[PDB]
């Protein structure tokens, strides 16, 4: 029923970042988890996702190389580790719930976001 | 996932959770050995069907269309475990009733005097 | 073939079901709930199950419920017994200084055995009148009122029944199921629910007409009855906001101390010094008032028409009659008539004392609240109403047998029996070498 | 041959034991006896099963009896004392229907503390001379014939001692064998044996001199007795045909009370009316005899001198002498001196009441039985005898000492406890 | 079943397994009940466990039989004899052949102890 | 196609509003588009279940390629952007933009 | 890789616990200790091991204390209450032999309720005056000293408390160690323990200044303390050797009986007959004197300036002054001064008898217990001594509150727990 | 313990010993039996969660850390009794059992995910 992105790592253009999030009051774990963005004056999409009722995962080629995705379901929490940030990839990530614990996935929640710098 | 956790997911899903005062004298005595009776039975019934200190016990007792007649990709995908255990609650103890008579036919051939082990 | 029989065990599995749960958290409660609670205990969420409660037919009440009658019996039997104490009661009226002043209290003289079986002594004491009965006639002769009946115990004037938290846990091989509906009715299906080992601390408050010291509703009021509209069922109306009731006892009473045996003492009211008010209840009038508006905009839900009012209780004793409630460990009976006299800073509810009490319906037994010295006030959070029903639709303040106190705090809870083991067909049949 | 030990788990084998039996089912015995039975009870037959079963020796009814009286003492335990009586009485004669002519009851008066301790009250009621004993030579005064012993507890008309019948269950790891020959004598082996986890349900019903309201035998009469030859032995006789008696009193008793503490009682008797010969029973003529008829049949086989008389109880006190039974809670001493007069439409015995009770075999737990308000009629079945014997054979209605009366249909069943373990040989060695 | 044969018995012994497991003066005699049944059970079941059988119907084992218990061959007691007439014919020994079943499983316990036989 | 959003069909005078249109393969492909929105400087909400369900605040519906959500009139309280998206082989399409004002 | 974990299970080691033991074996000790003991337990020596022991904190002394309580308690529930005694007693001198010459005791008359509760009775009973205080003054009328403080109880006539040696046994999964040094102090390491299943039998025996019937040490006289430095403890002296104690009263007592309810009765002192002494013990002077100068040898190990006197208890009541036990039925008080006073052919210690026990100092409860008729003499052995020490060491007699008493026999005992579950290294990992 | 810290070829005496070889009396005698019973059945619970059921010593996979020990196996074996080498590392023995709990698990894990059919 909650969640929050960490707040983003900063950094310069192909350097490294972590991204981070926290669940709360749900399971954090019969739903899978979700990370999109937006970037500045565009609507979100998304970047990676986490098969957190499981250890599999996927990725937007786009990030396919540039971002990883898990679900550390066991600590209600989950991340995107990320390196050779684009220049232009100062976009705020959204941590989402995906649901479809058995089918059917929509986002069906989002978090506040929070968007690294991609040049220092 | 913790305890009971699984239960909304489907069937499938959910096989990777198995693994997870003289009268208040009288009282406490009946939850003691209650919670002991509990705890044998289920033992006792694993090891008479010779699957004992497993999770998953395959067995050779065939499944009859009669008890269900949907496959295994309704089953496993399509429900969980409350609603499988109503679809089956009338022959359950059919079930184990033919999974004991297996077991023991098991264990009485092996020591055959012509071909044993 | 295919599809051959498999057995799983640990598989998430439950029924309903009834079990004996445990009691854990000079206090009655924390010599025998001795047992300590998980100093961390944890909720899990089951996501995407409904579950259906009822928490009329809801056994955890009914199981608390007997709990506390022993507990209650266990605790005062061990304890100076009241029945040396019957003989004619020589009274008189009770004074204060200058003037015929207690209205509510006799001064009572009596012939009572001594140390020795061949001897009496005249000893005297002042009892009040709702706990004295007239023998015959218009004569000045008086009987206890319960010594016709039953025996009445003393309590020991040590033991504390101050209420105090109290978790109710399953036993191996049950769990707990919570509701956790914000705006859940009481009974059937609940979207959000949760497994507990468990259940939330609940003190077991005594009252009748009000509920004091409970929990407040998570939404708003929420107006919960087996059948709403059957006048022969009780509401019980969950509040969001605590009112806030102050009470007291502006009296310093003095005790006395008769030997009625070979080491039983019996404790008696020996003078008072105080007020002339023998107890009363503070209420803010503004506070009152929203409450009750809050509660018929809510029950206007279910009879909405403009003819709701709400009168005092019917006749009946001061069981049903008025707002009882131990506070300092005295008895207080009071009169609530003037919150429950409507139509759609404080008001002062004068309240009684007794000292003989008939706690709960069975008059095979009775208890004798020794005086307590000097004087008492508390404060206690209304946290819910006992309505009854029955043109227009009057409700008043009625009551229940004391189930309904507890039935307010154990509706979200419903114990269930935990069936791991089960079958299913799979395409794998077993391997014998 | 090259055998090798094969141990066995499960073995359908048994020893003869002796464990803890629980019942199945305002009455006690309900109350206690909580347990439901099986709605559809199983039945196993053993064929080629042979068994050993001794009723003399069977304690099932050892186990019957303490739990009948263990019940017994914790239903009468809470309930009114009847301390306060033990007082002098002032006794003289009762009025009857008409005038004073009304044999059996005296009526009483006495000084008794009231529910204050400060008060006396003067009070009466009447008590039947069998339970008032005198307290000097040529006086009205009179004490309650426990005083002497113990004080008594009254039994609360509140709670129904009505037999019903109660089936003994064996725990988990035990099972009751049951001997299915008809003409089975209570000591040789069954050749026909089945198993049940309950019993039939056995009325525990109480009585002197004739059982009633038993299970009549399947076969023809069957005497039992575990020596026939031996004197010092009960001889059951069991019928195949039951006869049919009935007990009452005509007249219309009045129940009141003295209080006698804080909500304590005693249930007092007041005027009685209606007709002064108190109780009777009537046992039907030319069925009776019919009876006998039979029974004497089966003893020639065992005295075939014949010259079998039957006479009344030797002596002894009256709850040894007399038919004693429990009639809708009121307890008839009945004379039956008529039915055993004999040597080789209906007959009435009279019949006597007592309100304090010793029961069992025990002075000093005696219990008092309230009035019964108007007027009592009981129908019941005789079923069975219980003879005693002494150039002729002399045959009493004598008795035992209540495990006899349970001893008469727990004859059938036996406990036996189940051993799962044993070994015997094979032709194959344990291998890795 | 106690009315069959050894050897045909043997395919009822389920149903004699299943069977074995489930006012203070009453609640003491119910409690002593219930428990006296949980003693025997764990006794039966440690007893197997020791002699190396463990939780298994029917158990092979290294101790011979001889003419001492019983000069019978498999076709007279198999199918020819009940199981109650056979405990009654072995009646006596039956401590003997539950030690000597021990000390086996003992040696054999020790053996692979001994062996050291590992990955 | 990144729902072929319209980049402003969500923007209209108050009292009124065009529904925001949408169309993609993904659409097509399963019945698995729904919408999102967002006000300003904010994270979204979803706004429908899917384009054909839980359509709360207005009605919205689907036509294979096609998409569609009404709009609640132009309450000021429309004035959020009305992004579309569908589940796909992997992740989802998404739209590009969806402006939108009341 | 090497060093891998490995899972034992029957591990012989051991943790301290306090769990509760079982007692093994008209008499209450045997009646409750009904499960008998093996009549050939092991000692199971344990080469080499060392096991600290504890007599001051042994929990066995504590359960055997509760025990005894208990037990005691539970035996006198079924019994006649006293309550009704407690009314004025006119008392004047008793006689016996030539006039009111009998010192201590006491001829009281008193109205007691017979057996009818509307009548009353006067009757006499002959008492100690130990037992009675006067009341109103320096005048006639007396109360019996417990009706101040509680009802008392009457000892069961039919029931014996002589002492039968008990063993105390483990329950499965526990085990009792035995300190076998034979100069074991009490406390510390001892070198040669042995692991039996049940303890020897102990007799319950209850004294305060002299313990009775012990076993003898093994080696020389033991002195054990706690802390031999601390005024404040215990001392101990258990003796290698034991004296002859001969305690009797040459009197020959009768009774009477008092109904006082519907099957009680008092059973009051009647009359007594005899040389009035009211009873004395016998101990042999040069016993004593060798005994006690051994015993002095010893205390000089732990006071080595040779300057220990012995004087008599130093105050407080006859259960700390004096020397008491239970002989047959009747309870002596012994001065014992006669024996602790010196500075480092018999000696007749007087002694004095009392009705109303506060056995085990309980005051909220007494026994009385009812005389014994015709004469007594119990012959007793004196194994241990009981001293409290307060430039020369003064040591007075004095007992402990019980529990000293049974230390002397439970203080070579200890219970572990058994726990058969461990690891270590090997070199092995699991295959497969 | 009764002896060196070496093997005891006899480990079934201890065992077999478990299984057993006045209203508040007879809730006391209740009470022990009622343990001793509980304390076989935890012993047996926490064998078969380490995959011992049925076994009186079980090799397993977990290593053995040096921080519990610091010792070789000859600083050990035979050189010290059980009691001592109890109380030597009376620290680690939850952590050791944890580490065998997981250990087993991720062997059932395995199997689970490669079970053998026909
Ligand atoms: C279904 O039931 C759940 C309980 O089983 C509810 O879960 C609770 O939601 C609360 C928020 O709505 C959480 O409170 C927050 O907890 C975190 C730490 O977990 C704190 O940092 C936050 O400050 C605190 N929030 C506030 C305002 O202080 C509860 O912790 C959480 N409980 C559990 C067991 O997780 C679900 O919300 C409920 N769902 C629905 C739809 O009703
Ligand atoms: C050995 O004991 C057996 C009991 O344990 C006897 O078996 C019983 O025989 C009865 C007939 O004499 C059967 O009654 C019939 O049952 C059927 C249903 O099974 C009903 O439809 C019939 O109406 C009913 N017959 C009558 C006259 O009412 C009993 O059911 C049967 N009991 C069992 C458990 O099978 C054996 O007969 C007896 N052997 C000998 C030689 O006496
Ligand atoms: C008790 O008696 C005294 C006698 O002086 C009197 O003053 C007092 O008021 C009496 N109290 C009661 C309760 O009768
Ligand atoms: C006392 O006796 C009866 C007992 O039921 C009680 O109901 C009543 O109130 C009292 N007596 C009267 C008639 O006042
Ligand atoms: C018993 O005596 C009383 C005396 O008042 C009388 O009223 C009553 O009728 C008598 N009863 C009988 C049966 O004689
Ligand atoms: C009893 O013996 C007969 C052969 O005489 C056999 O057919 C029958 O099956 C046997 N009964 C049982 C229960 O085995
Ligand atoms: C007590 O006094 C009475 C007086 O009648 C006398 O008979 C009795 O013998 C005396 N008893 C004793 C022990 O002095
Ligand atoms: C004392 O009592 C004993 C009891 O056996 C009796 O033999 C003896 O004669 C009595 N002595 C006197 C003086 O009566």
């Amino acid at each position: 029923x909650x969640x929050x992105x960490x707040x983003x790592x900063x950094x310069x253009x192909x350097x490294x970042x972590x991204x981070x999030c926290x669940x709360x009051x749900x399971x954090x774990x019969x739903x899978x988890x979700x990370w999109x963005x937006x970037x500045x004056x565009x609507x979100x999409x998304x970047x990676x996702x986490x098969x957190x009722x499981x250890x599999x995962x996927x990725x937007x080629x786009x990030x396919x190389x540039x971002x990883x995705x898990x679900x550390x379901x066991x600590x209600x929490x989950x991340x995107x580790x990320x390196x050779x940030x684009x220049x232009x990839x100062x976009x705020x990530x959204x941590c989402x719930x995906x649901x479809x614990x058995x089918x059917x996935x929509x986002x069906x929640x989002w978090x506040x976001x929070x968007x690294x710098x991609x040049x220092x | 996932l913790g305890f009971l956790g699984a239960a909304g997911s489907t069937m499938g899903a959910a096989s990777m959770t198995l693994t997870v005062d003289t009268h208040w004298g009288i009282k406490q005595l009946q939850a003691r050995v209650l919670a002991v009776e509990h705890y044998l039975r289920d033992q006792q019934l694993l090891g008479i069907w010779g699957c004992s200190g497993k999770l998953i016990c395959t067995t050779n007792v065939p499944w009859n269309s009669t008890w269900s007649n949907k496959t295994l990709s309704e089953i496993w995908d399509n429900m969980t475990w409350l609603q499988w255990d109503k679809e089956i609650s009338n022959y359950t103890q059919i079930i184990y009733g033919l999974l004991e008579e297996s077991q023991n036919q098991q264990e009485k051939n092996e020591t055959d005097n012509l071909t044993c082990d | 073939e295919n599809l051959w029989v498999t057995v799983y065990y640990g598989v998430p599995v439950w029924k309903d079901a009834e079990t004996t749960l445990f009691c854990a958290s000079h206090n009655v409660w924390a010599t025998h709930c001795c047992v300590p609670t998980d100093p961390n205990p944890q909720e899990i969420v089951l996501e995407n199950v409904t579950e259906n409660f009822n928490m009329w037919k809801n056994n955890m009440v009914e199981q608390m419920h007997e709990d506390i009658i022993s507990l209650w019996d266990q605790s005062l039997k061990p304890c100076v017994k009241l029945t040396p104490l019957c003989v004619t009661l020589n009274c008189t009226n009770a004074t204060a200084s200058n003037s015929s002043i207690i209205e509510g209290m006799k001064n009572c003289s009596f012939n009572i055995t001594t140390e020795l079986r061949d001897k009496r002594e005249k000893k005297n004491a002042l009892f009040y009148k709702l706990d004295i009965v007239q023998l015959d006639g218009n004569s000045s002769q008086y009987r206890l009122i319960n010594c016709n009946t039953s025996a009445i115990t003393q309590a020991c004037p040590k033991v504390s029944f101050e209420p105090i938290p109290i978790h109710y846990c399953a036993p191996a091989g049950f769990a707990i199921l919570k509701c956790n509906n914000k705006t859940f009715t009481g009974t059937g299906p609940c979207n959000n629910v949760s497994t507990v080992q468990c259940t939330h601390g609940i003190k077991p408050v005594v009252s009748t007409q009000l509920l004091l010291n409970g929990s407040l509703a998570e939404g708003e009021i929420i107006i919960r009855s087996e059948n709403i509209t059957d006048n022969g069922k009780t509401i019980l109306v969950h509040l969001n906001e605590s009112v806030k009731i102050e009470c007291t006892r502006p009296n310093n009473k003095t005790r006395t101390s008769i030997r009625i045996g070979p080491g039983q003492a019996f404790y008696a009211t020996g003078q008072v010094i105080g007020d002339i008010r023998e107890a009363y209840c503070n209420i803010s009038e503004s506070t009152w008032n929203e409450t009750l508006g809050k509660v018929v905009k809510q029950l206007r839900k279910h009879f909405p028409h403009k003819n709701i009012t709400f009168q005092p209780s019917s006749g009946g004793d001061l069981e049903v009659t008025t707002h009882s409630f131990n506070c300092g460990g005295e008895f207080f009976y009071c009169n609530t008539s003037g919150l429950f006299n409507s139509t759609w800073d404080s008001i002062t509810l004068p309240c009684r004392i007794k000292q003989i009490i008939n706690m709960w319906q069975e008059v095979g037994r009775a208890m004798y609240a020794p005086p307590i010295q000097g004087n008492i006030t508390c404060v206690s959070n209304i946290t819910g109403l006992i309505l009854t029903r029955d043109n227009t639709e009057t409700f008043r303040p009625g009551g229940g047998d004391m189930r309904d106190n507890w039935r307010s705090e154990l509706y979200k809870y419903k114990v269930v029996k935990i069936e791991p083991l089960g079958v299913a067909p799979t395409a794998c049949k077993r391997r014998v070498v």
